[PDB]
Parts: structure tokens; C-alpha cells; sequence
RNA sequence: CCCGGCGAGGGGAGUGAAAAAGAACCUGAAACCGUGUACGUACAAGCAGUGGGAGCACGCUUAGGCGUGUGACUGCGUACC
RNA sequence: GUAACGGGGCUAAACCAUGCACCGAAGCUGCGGCAGCGACGCUUAUGCGUUGUUGGGUAGGGGAGCGUUCUGUAAGCCUGCGAAGGUGUGCUGUGAGGCAUGCUGGAGGUAUCAGAAGUGCGAAUGCUGACAUAAGUAACGAUAAAGCGGGUGAAAAGCCC
């Protein structure tokens, strides 16, 4: 609160409260006492920690069967329509897709799919891999999320 | 003076109904005209026992 | 005839034909009600009897209702120490109708 | 059969009309009417603009006939009152509140 | 989809006191802090 | 995070003004005096889960007392004499006989009259 | 379980008559007072009041007994005067009979509404000179 | 189309899914004042509440001792922060 | 203004001496519910049965739960084939709370489980609005007052003539 620091004031004890300031956050409205402020809560995170986390639920993921891990899944071309043609082949929906070599005719397609999400196998993301309904994978990403979790 | 407290909406109700107003015991109707009456008194027109009143 | 029973720690009155309610039993509406720890029985003229609980008498009964009844509120309340709290109760009951007291 | 006048917005304390308003309440509309035309009273000609209305339409339209027409409520409300500060002495600011009514007059044969 | 069901380990999350909520409520009114002092008080006065 | 303060309150007065409905002026209508007018209730409601218990009490002793002072004995004689004749649990809430019909309740009496001592 | 209670209708009441000439003012005025609520019978009830209908035949002719008569003043201040007012109890029995045995129950009776309720069914009249004797009086010694 | 101050306001007839969306028009509390109904108030008394309760209307009382709302009377009884 | 038995009343209904009775508290106890935990029995990873001292409580600590705004599963799935919001009642839990439902309403809503917070007002002789209160009480501004006939007008003690 700016344009103005004054005092309304004209003392207190007259049969009336303190009449504050101009300023005062209690003042009606125009700026709250505890109102937000910036907010970033991200850490060092703990190495060992982190592996240990994605080691469960790695696991999870072959206890609950839900890595097929195709050999080489790759499309022509980064047309959406392709893809998800390929993927009806391979009697497969809602999907999180990890390739394997961040190639390009993957990684620029599937956009026009509603549940379809494309991602690296680098550093994989442990809160988008509990959630879809398979994990299509590569075997040359399975090879670099085990040496990341060694 | 002042007062102590807001008083309730009964105290207002007791203290204008004896003030409110006091009924006409019915009303009149002439025995001399088709003109409407009012009581012990004479009309626009005039008619009670003749002559003129409110020449207005 | 009108009669005198004990339903716990209380006793209670009750005649032929009357639908009574008593603290909570196990027994059920399905069930049969019997008490043999009558005090007295009222018959046809004041009796004169010491021993209560009399072995020649009974009161057989059904339930007719086994529920739990209105809610009861608690207040515990100190001004000056800004002390306030509140607990519910319901209390359990079962009503008994009595057919019962012998001749 | 039943006709509602209103005059909303008039310009009437309240209880200075309910005095005159409850007086013509369940007396039928012509004992009602001849009451009214000699009341001299702001209350009475706000009211007779109304009362008038509500038996005109009772002799019209909606309805038929009025010889056994009644007026079965006359009743005033909270209209939207204005707020205004009256210039006085000491320099003394105090609000007046200039009141208006809501007038609702019900006939019918019922 | 796995989602949405994991958990802290036991007793691990104090959660803490809040105070100000309600007066039924035995936390409130002066905050852990008692009647009248700089403690009760908005933070000032005494260098450690 | 705007959170909108007053919408778990709003059910909260209107348990409290529920429970007021019956009550005079304000306490119906402003939650500040039902509030207060529903807590002396409870003060009060219980205190006479005990309270009301000893209150008839007196009625029980005293329609007890005047059958007995009719049958020649006082109350605390009878009472001491019905003690003094052997066991009986008996109660108060007992002696319809009391108040009506009051041909009975003689031959308690006469127990209590002979154990006297 | 739960009690029985008195309602205003089932309440039998009766009319009782008290030769006074025989009794002393405050044996006269417990026993009265006793039977003004109906605590000498079975009320069960914590909220109607009982009681018989109480005519005291006379009472002109009642003994306070023994030496607090000479200092029993009936003391009062309706508003006016510097000083107490007063009136012996001889006054009091001599003219107007009444009132020695009537502010002598009073004090028997309870605050306000229910010892205002009770106190209505008594009559003592000025003293023998009762108008009751159509309803048949049943006759009570004290 | 009706009353009227050359006015205000509302109803009548017609529009719309809806005007119980009629123009200050979204759905709509609480204070606020007023209408409408039941029951109560002239043995009448102080935190206005609690404990007992005639009576009376309404629910076919599912007539089977009940529900609802109120209540003459009357034990007890000193607010909250 | 009794008003120094609490008051009435009492010259035994007193007091004293001796003794007996009764009533009288969440006490003391039985009944039915429940809180947490020790002893013991089944016998354990977690628990359940029996029994049990225990459970008035501020300052103040300590553990849990609830709603209000918000996030994720929720790119899915319910919805004019009746969503949010308003309100009276019943039912229901220790309470916070929850659920059912007639009236209303004309589009939005949603668990499970964990998490972020501008997180519940009733007080600040606190700030704003709508609007009560004393009250239909008080007010008629130097009393340079006013009348009566006609008239603009439905209407005039204040206007025009």
C-alpha cells in the first residue's frame, strides 16, 4: 500500500477508536494484513533418497505389469495421426510415451492426442510415471534409467 | 435524557396504538340529494338544509 | 393387578397391558422378556410380605422396541477463565410390554 | 375476481398512511370510498389514485361486475428511502431520511 | 493409475500449532503466551 | 490462496438460531444473544438431569407422609419401622396408593408400626 | 419410567370450617397455612395448587398468648412521616378483627405468584358473622 | 385496455423456455418494517432460560398413549467477552 | 422499613441434659453408554476378551480430526434424462461435522488419498454497506405577520389576478 502514509488520527480517547492510519490493511479493502507473497519451496534433494523412491515404484510398475518396453517404437514422422496408428497396432491407449533418443519424429508428434504425453528417458519424471495407463517404452531407456538408479 | 439500551419492537407498537386513529362510527348518506354526505356538517353543494356553502 | 420389578440399580412399577421402557437390555425385539425379581405383587388388598424378589411370583414380557433415544446436550462453562466445552449423549433404551403378573 | 393496484415509490412516511390505509381495511369498496373522498390528509388522496385503479379494473377487463366487490387488503410497505444531510447550527451534519411507501391494494369479489 | 496414494510415515508430521481458531477451541485468545508482558506483546524490545 | 472466511459459520448460527427458535426478541433473530441464550440453556438443562430428580423427590417423601400421618404413623417412623421389618428394596415413585385409591398401603403400615423398637 | 401429575380439573378441593374461639393465633395460623397449600394431603404435583376452600368462622376472640403481646406493633412505612407506624395488637383484635390472624399467615406463603394463589381462598370476615351455611361446611379441629 | 396530478405505480391483453427472466430485470440469506394464520395474554411480578403442564389447532394420532407448533399455571433460577 | 432466629409463628413449638429417628450432594452406589492406558486370559506383526486405578480443569503443552480457498488422478467420467447456490425439517455422530428430503435453482460438478494456504469473527469505544434505535418524540430560522373573492388546477393558509 503506497500514496499515502497519514495518520487520520486527531488523537484517541474521545469516545471513538484510534482511527489509525490511511494506509491500515483493517481500512475496509485496498490490501490484507498476511495477503501472498512469493513462493518457491524447491530443495537440494537427497541423491539416495531420490533413487530409492523411483527404485519402489520401478519395481510397482512390473509388480502392477504395466511396462510392455517395445523394442525400438519409433513413427515415420512427427504426424500425430501415424502415431496413433501405430499405437492402435499395438492395441495400446492414454500412454505415457518415453523414447529413448529424444528423436525428433517422435518428440514433435502425438500433440492431437487427449491423454498422449511424449518425455526423455534422461532423469525420467517419477510423478508423470505413476500416472497413465502403460509405459511403452525402449530397451536403450531402460538401459540409461537403470544407470541413473545405480 | 439518553437511554440505556435499543428497546424491543413491542414497547413502539403499545406506545403509538392508543394514538392511531379513531374510528367515523359509519358515515352519512343525504335525505334531500344523490350527493354524498358528510356528518353535522354541509356538503360542496350545499345540500343539508339548503342554502350555499364552498362557492369555491 | 399392578406390580413392582427391578430393572438395574432402579425398580419399577408396571401393570398388565402396559408398554414400559428401561435402560438398554441385550435381549432383543424377536425375544422373550421374563423377571423373576418381583417385590412385591399389589393383588387384591395390600399385601404385608418382608422377602422381596418372591418365588411365587413372575412378570413375563416381549420387546416391542430396542432404539436409543433423543439427543441430550452437555455444556461445561467458567466465565472469567474462557473456559467452554460441550459433549452429546443419547442413552440406549429398550421397551418391554408386559403381559405378565400372575394370579 | 381479483385486481391489484400498487403505487410504489410514493411519497409517504409509513405509519401516517397505515393510520388512514387500516380504516378502510374489510369495509367494502363504497362505504371505503365515501370514508376516503373526505379525509383531507396526504395519506388519503396518495391512497384514492389507487383505490380507484383497483376498482376500475374490477369494473373491466379481467374482471365482471362489482356490486359484490370488496376491498379485502389495503397495506403499506418499506419503499427505497433516500438519504440526505440537513445543513444546521454549530456546524451539527445529521442525516435525514426522506421515507417513501409501497402502497398495495388488493379487490376482489371473493 | 497409481496416483494419489502414498502417506507419511508414522507420527512423522507434527503439523503444528496454529492458534487464533476458535474459543470453544482451548487454543485462541493470547496465542500460548498468557496475560499481559512483552511475550503476549508484537515482537520487539531484547537483544539476545 | 483467497479464501472466502464465513461459509462453514453461516451453518454454525444457523444450528444456533434452530435450537433459539422459541425464544424472545433478538435471541430468535441475532446470533449474538442465541448464543449466549443457548449456552445458559445447557447450564441449566444440566443441571436438572440431577437436579429435577430431587425436586420430585419431596413430592414422593411428602404424599408418602400423608397417607401415613391418615394411618396413625409419622413419616420418618414409618420409614424407620419399614427399615427395622425385614429386607425390602421398595421406592418412593411406588405408592400410587398415595393419592388415589387410598383404601391400600395399610398393611406396610402395620409392618413397620410392629418392627418399631 | 416415567411420573405421574396433578391436573388443574381432577382437583376435588372441598370447603372446611374452623371454630377459632378455642385456638391461639399461630397454632391456628401454621395449621391454616399447612392446609392453604394442601401439604397436609398427597399433592404430587410441583405446579398446581391445591389446597381446600378455608372459612375461619370468627377468630375475633384469638390469644396471641403470654408477654410479646405488649410489644407486637405490626410494623410498616406506606410512605409517609418521619417515624415508624404502628398499631398494638390490641387495636388489631378489638376493631377489624381480622387482620392479626390475616398478616399472621401471610408470612406463611411463598415470594410472589404462588403465595399471592394460595392466600385467595381464605375468608375470615370481621368474626362471627360468616354468611356460610347453604354449602354444607364439613367441620375441622386444630 | 383501466385509474391519474399533462405525473408516479401496478393490474388487464399479447411475447418468451423462463417475466415465480419486465427492463433498478442473474439465483437469493440476515438485519429491517409490514401482511396472513393458529394458539396464548385482565390472581397480574426480576438475564426472559430450564424443569413440570391443563388447554387448542393442525397430522385420518397408523386411536393404540404418538407428531408438530403453542401455552394459562407453577418448582428452579444473577448475561457473554 | 421489621430487617442482630433468614421470615412467618412459638411463652413450649424455647433452652438445658440424656438418647433415638428421618431427610439431605456429579458425594456414597447400582444400572446403561463411553475415554485413554496398566494387570491378567486368548497370545500378537497388527489385535481381541476379561478385569482395573482412572476420566472437574485455567494458564499451558502435546496428538488427532473437520471445513473454507486451492492443486494433482480429472484430457477420464455424472449432469436440463436436472449442476452449483438458497431454505425448512427429519435422521445421525463425542463434537467439529455428515446424510436423506419437500420447496427453490437453470448449469455446472466430483470422491478415494496426500499436499499448499490471503484458512472459520463476536467483540479491537476497528474500517464499508444495507438498515434498526430512542420516535412519529423534537423542529416551523429575529412573528418584514395576514385576509377574503375569482383563476392557472383534480387540489390553495403560502402561487397568479
Amino acid at each position: 500500500v503506497t500514496g499515502s502514509g497519514k495518520k487520520p488520527w486527531r488523537q484517541k480517547g474521545t469516545g471513538r477508536a484510534r482511527s489509525g492510519s490511511i494506509k491500515s490493511p483493517i481500512w475496509r479493502s485496498g490490501g490484507v494484513t498476511f495477503a501472498a507473497r512469493p513462493q518457491d519451496h524447491s530443495q537440494k534433494v537427497n541423491k539416495k533418497m531420490y533413487r530409492g523412491a523411483l527404485k519402489s515404484i520401478l519395481s510397482e510398475l512390473v509388480r502392477q505389469d504395466r511396462l510392455i518396453v517395445v523394442e525400438k517404437f519409433s513413427v515415420e514422422a512427427p504426424k500425430t495421426k501415424l502415431l496413433a496408428q501405430k499405437l492402435k497396432d499395438m492395441a495400446l491407449e492414454d500412454v505415457l510415451i518415453i523414447t529413448g533418443e529424444l528423436d525428433e519424429n517422435l518428440f514433435l508428434a502425438a500433440r492431437n492426442l487427449h491423454k498422449v504425453d511424449v518425455r526423455d528417458a534422461t532423469g525420467i519424471d517419477p510423478v508423470s510415471l505413476i500416472a497413465f495407463d502403460k509405459v511403452v517404452m525402449t530397451a536403450d531407456a531402460v538401459k540409461q534409467v537403470e544407470e541413473m538408479l545405480a | 435524557a439518553v437511554q440505556q439500551n435499543k428497546p424491543t419492537r413491542s414497547k413502539r407498537g403499545m406506545r403509538r396504538s392508543h394514538d392511531a386513529l379513531t374510528a367515523v362510527t359509519s358515515l352519512s348518506v343525504d335525505k334531500t340529494s344523490g350527493e354524498k354526505h358528510l356528518r353535522h356538517h354541509i356538503t360542496a353543494d350545499g345540500y343539508y338544509r339548503g342554502r350555499k356553502v364552498i362557492a369555491k | 393387578m399392578y406390580a413392582v420389578f427391578q430393572s438395574g440399580g432402579k425398580q419399577h412399577r408396571v401393570s398388565e397391558g402396559q408398554t414400559v421402557r428401561l435402560e438398554k437390555l441385550d435381549i432383543a425385539t424377536g425375544e422373550t422378556v421374563e423377571f423373576a425379581e418381583v417385590l412385591m405383587i399389589a393383588n387384591g388388598e395390600e399385601v404385608k410380605i418382608g422377602v422381596p424378589f418372591v418365588d411365587g411370583g413372575v412378570i413375563k414380557a416381549e420387546v416391542v422396541a430396542h432404539g436409543r433415544g433423543e439427543k441430550v446436550k452437555i455444556v461445561k462453562f467458567r466465565r472469567r477463565k474462557h473456559y467452554r466445552k460441550q459433549q452429546g449423549h443419547r442413552q440406549w433404551f429398550t421397551d418391554v410390554k408386559i403381559t405378565g403378573i400372575s394370579a | 375476481m381479483e385486481t391489484i393496484a400498487k403505487h410504489r415509490h410514493a411519497r409517504s412516511s409509513a405509519q401516517k398512511v397505515r393510520l388512514v390505509a387500516d380504516l378502510i381495511r374489510g369495509k367494502k369498496v363504497s362505504q371505503a370510498l365515501d370514508i376516503l373522498t373526505y379525509t383531507n390528509k396526504k395519506a388519503a388522496v396518495l391512497v384514492k389514485k389507487v383505490l380507484e385503479s383497483a376498482i376500475a379494473n374490477a369494473e373491466h377487463n379481467d374482471g365482471a361486475d362489482i356490486d359484490d366487490l370488496k376491498v379485502t387488503k389495503i397495506f403499506v410497505d418499506e419503499g427505497p428511502s433516500m438519504k440526505r444531510i440537513m445543513p444546521r447550527a454549530k456546524g451539527r451534519a445529521d442525516r435525514i431520511l426522506k421515507r417513501t411507501s409501497h402502497i398495495t391494494v388488493v379487490v376482489s369479489d371473493r | 493409475m497409481r496416483l494419489n496414494t502414498l502417506s507419511p510415515a508414522e507420527g512423522s508430521k507434527k503439523a503444528g500449532k496454529r492458534l487464533g481458531r476458535g474459543i470453544g477451541s482451548g487454543l485462541g485468545k493470547t496465542g500460548g503466551r498468557g496475560h499481559k508482558g512483552q511475550k503476549s506483546r508484537s515482537g520487539g524490545g531484547v537483544r539476545r | 490462496a483467497r479464501v472466502k472466511r464465513g461459509v462453514i459459520a453461516r451453518a454454525r448460527h444457523k444450528k444456533i438460531l434452530k435450537q433459539a427458535k422459541g425464544y424472545y426478541g433478538a435471541r430468535s433473530r441475532v446470533y449474538r444473544v442465541a448464543f449466549q441464550a443457548v449456552i445458559k440453556a445447557g447450564q441449566y438443562a444440566y443441571r436438572d438431569r440431577r437436579q429435577r430428580k430431587r425436586q420430585f423427590r419431596q413430592l414422593w417423601i411428602a404424599r408418602i407422609n400423608a397417607a401415613a400421618r391418615q394411618n396413625g404413623i409419622s413419616y420418618s417412623k414409618f420409614i424407620n419401622g419399614l427399615k427395622k421389618a425385614s429386607v425390602e428394596i421398595d421406592r418412593k415413585i411406588l405408592a400410587d396408593i398415595a393419592v388415589f385409591d387410598k383404601v391400600a398401603f395399610t398393611a406396610l403400615v402395620e409392618k413397620a408400626k410392629a418392627a418399631l423398637a | 419410567m416415567k411420573t405421574f401429575t396433578a391436573k388443574p380439573e381432577t382437583v376435588k378441593r372441598d370447603w372446611y370450617v374452623v371454630d377459632a374461639t378455642g385456638k391461639t393465633l399461630g397454632r391456628l395460623a401454621t395449621e391454616l397455612a399447612r392446609r392453604l397449600r394442601g401439604k397436609h394431603k398427597a399433592e404430587y404435583t410441583p405446579h398446581v395448587d391445591t389446597g381446600d376452600y378455608i372459612i375461619v368462622l370468627n377468630a375475633d376472640k384469638v390469644a396471641v398468648t403470654g408477654n410479646k403481646r405488649t410489644d407486637k406493633v405490626y410494623y410498616h412505612h406506606t410512605g409517609h412521616i418521619g417515624g415508624i407506624k404502628q398499631a398494638t395488637f390490641e387495636e388489631m383484635i378489638a376493631r377489624r378483627p381480622e387482620r392479626v390472624i390475616e398478616i399472621a399467615v401471610k408470612g406463611m406463603l411463598p415470594k410472589g405468584p404462588l403465595g399471592r394463589a394460595m392466600f385467595r381462598k381464605l375468608k375470615v370476615y370481621a368474626g362471627n358473622e360468616h354468611n356460610h351455611a347453604a354449602q354444607q361446611p364439613q367441620v375441622l379441629d386444630i
